[PDB]
């Protein structure tokens, strides 16, 4: 029996991906159904996504993805503030790094703590139907 | 047409008006002109992207589309699901359509040379009706 403990994924600097890519193309504005339904993935960077992060780091979408969705927001007045659940820093140039959760970066989200990011008190109920001996007869050489 | 006055358009296409096209027959609707007989897709020297391939087609496609059937934005935005206004292209607004077929009757010549001679006399009664309307602004109605 295992837990996990996890937050959304709000970075504090993710641009929307039209708002990042400069120029905007009839492919990438209208979403022509035929052009979405009929081209290779396309491999955007780090770049497109969040406002300093480095044009190398790679990683594939599927055409038009940016249009099945919608990144949180989160104003500048906060990048600066300590108690916010969010993802300060920039992603991982690397791939795997940069979808396995970045913890340390929450570290900042608490007070003090000994007790980790967070601790649990439960009482584990728990029954079990066997064949057993039984404590008397087991220690009853008999 | 982009004549400036009607001081720039041929004597007949003001004396009479422009001329209208004549209906639709297989020799008089003809395909349009610009319309592509074929299309090439830069291929490698031994070796053909078979991802590119599907992509060209997709291309094609959204290209074969404008030219038969949205030539026009208006168009181009009803395959879309969308609408516009004719505000929104500056079309003037098709109010009513009446349209009928004209006839007679012959007139039969009766002297010593025209005895087995007739004339067509074309009188046709039609009527139209332009349902009440609002005009929205003021301009013309034509």
């Amino acid at each position: 029996t295992l837990a996990v403990t996890r937050f959304p994924p709000t970075h504090e600097m993710e641009m929307h991906y039209l708002v990042g890519k400069e120029n905007l193309t009839y492919t990438d504005i209208a979403c022509d159904p035929a052009l979405m339904a009929n081209l290779p993935p396309r491999e955007v960077s780090l770049k497109e996504f969040f406002h300093s992060s480095p044009d190398s780091a790679k990683f594939k979408i599927a055409e038009g993805q940016w249009y099945r969705t919608q990144p949180d927001r989160v104003a500048f007045p906060y990048n600066a503030l300590d108690g916010f659940p969010f993802y300060s820093a920039l992603p991982s140039t690397d791939l795997k790094d940069r979808v396995l959760v970045n913890t340390n970066n929450y570290d900042e989200i608490f007070q003090s703590m000994q007790l980790a990011h967070w601790n649990m008190q439960t009482k584990f109920n728990i029954n079990v139907y066997r064949h057993m001996p039984t404590t008397r007869d087991s220690i009853m050489t008999s | 047409l982009t004549y400036a006055n009607p001081s720039n358009m041929p004597s007949e296409d003001y004396k009479w008006g422009v001329r209208v096209a004549n209906l639709k027959s297989i020799w008089t609707a003809p395909l349009p002109p610009d319309t592509r007989t074929s299309e090439n897709m830069t291929t490698g020297t031994s070796t053909i992207d078979i991802m590119g391939l599907q992509a060209a087609y997709a291309k094609l496609h959204t290209e074969q589309e404008r030219d038969y059937f949205m030539t026009r934005y208006r168009d181009i935005m009803k395959e879309f699901g969308g609408h516009t206004s004719y505000d929104g292209d500056n079309r003037p607004l098709l109010l009513m359509r009446s349209e009928f077929w004209a006839s007679g009757y012959d007139v039969d010549g009766t002297d010593q040379s025209s005895l087995g001679q007739f004339s067509g006399r074309v009188q046709q009664t039609f009527n139209h009706k332009v349902p009440r309307f609002y005009v929205p602004e003021h301009g013309v109605i034509m």
